[PDB]
């Protein structure tokens, strides 16, 4: 759901 | 007008027993905030749950088994303490919920001699051979990925929210034969069948800690290193896909991961050989 | 003259025993990408463990400990076929780079009576108490976040990529003021700070999966439910804060939890005393 939004964050 | 939930050897689940714990489960399901599923299926949990607990504890008896009054009393003052309340304090809620503090201290006491009997039982039937140990241990040499740098480039493949057995099975073999080709460049796959936002860039994602990572990668990563392609998994946008880029205590390790596996492999199998090796019916 | 690297109790390390496995480090280090310490201290490290591998090597030697004939030759069976070797095969390899058989057999063995009289020793040290697996197990109960889908906000105080404790203090102690004033919305708040892409649109994230967040959120999101604020967690990119939005295997995961902690913790003790209670001499 987010799990990429977040890791493109990393 | 309290009747027998089921026979299970020669004692009885009773229903005030199965509508006692429901009472005690939905209770933390409001607050908990997790949904339960059908009441039907759910009271065919619950009636598994007693049953069980039931055949140990017949084993407690079967062979003495007791519960420290002092371990009981303190358990249950950490029990108290963990949810930030006093005995003083927890009695009100216990009284407020509507339970005599009685009933609930032996309630407990059940819980802790089944623990006892399970525990000490599992235990019993664990062996480790240092055959193993060795082998093991010197397998997790080359994996100890701590608090590693890592450098990662990144396939997605498209699925949509609610996505349909043909799209799931016709985008896990694209994203399968991708890998196919991935061990034979990425990033010009990336820029290929990559969904995502850092195909032009070649799925190129840099470095993260692997740590810093979605925990749904580390699972697979940890035994793996340079070179390596990972996946295809599984997730919300759907499959991810990616390349690697960059990077005694361990018979401790070694033996715990034994100790461990073993245990939990061990009970689910006990479990299993004793609603086996019982009389029970249930009385719906 | 077989330089003596130390002395532990009624026996020696060797310089042989130190220059030897003090390279098959920097070899199975450099194999494997991760750099070392300096090679002053390098030794320093290596002569620890090679004291060590001594006391409970003897300790051994003490208690009637042999290791079957059966037992090693499996043993280095499955570490020939784990790194992709085989078995005559195998003598070929390390005969090919130094070694015998019996510096190998000979050698393996050493590791195998150390694990064992090692394990064999913290096993019969560590004792759990039915209140602790009751207590903790009640616990691990309230964070039972397992897929918990999980909805969340998102304010970033970020630093530069490497900064002094200078810049780190500021953002360090601004985000504690934003979490308190949080705590009297978030959203107005994360447009007013956040510094990501979804700060402007209030830092929100949306709903999603425990796992799928990068990992070092899910052990902090673990205790946490609908209204909780969590952070400010540090990482590569600065300071995190997160609002929260919406939402029989205990006494077991409970137990292997402790069985696990505890061995760890009553090893690390068990050396602690076997150390600091033995004969350590050091020849320079």
């Amino acid at each position: 759901n987010f799990t990429l939004k977040f890791w493109d964050i990393f | 007008v309290d009747k027998v939930a089921a026979v299970v050897n020669n004692g009885v689940v009773l229903e005030s027993d199965v509508d006692g714990l429901m009472q005690s489960v939905k209770l933390n399901a409001a607050q908990a905030r997790q949904q339960l599923p059908d009441d039907a299926t759910l009271r065919h949990q619950i009636m598994e749950r007693l049953i069980m607990d039931q055949i140990i504890l017949q084993m407690g008896q079967k062979m003495g088994v007791k519960i420290s009054d002092e371990q009981l009393d303190q358990a249950i003052a950490n029990i108290a303490k963990q949810n930030n309340m006093t005995l003083d304090q927890m009695r009100s809620r216990l009284a407020y919920d509507g339970l005599n503090y009685n009933t609930y201290r032996n309630q407990i006491r059940k819980e802790m001699i089944i623990s006892e009997v399970r525990n000490n039982e599992v235990r019993r039937r664990i062996t480790i051979l240092p055959q193993e140990v060795e082998s093991l241990a010197q397998q997790v040499g080359n994996q100890n990925d701590a608090s590693t740098e890592l450098n990662l480039s990144h396939i997605l493949i498209p699925l949509p929210e609610n996505p349909t057995s043909d799209q799931v099975n016709e985008a896990e073999s694209q994203a399968r034969a991708i890998v196919d080709q991935a061990r034979n460049d990425f990033g010009k796959l990336a820029i290929a069948h990559s969904a995502d936002q850092q195909a032009l860039n070649g799925g190129q994602m840099g470095w993260g800690r692997i740590q810093e990572l979605p925990g749904i990668f580390a699972q697979a990563l940890s035994t793996a290193k340079k070179g390596d392609i990972v996946g295809p998994i599984r997730s919300g946008v759907g499959f991810h896909i990616l390349k690697v880029n960059d990077l005694a205590a361990q018979k401790d390790r070694a033996y715990r991961m034994l100790m461990n596996r073993k245990f939990s492999e061990e009970a689910a199998s006990w479990m299993q050989e004793q609603r086996a090796s019982a009389y029970v019916k249930i009385l719906s």
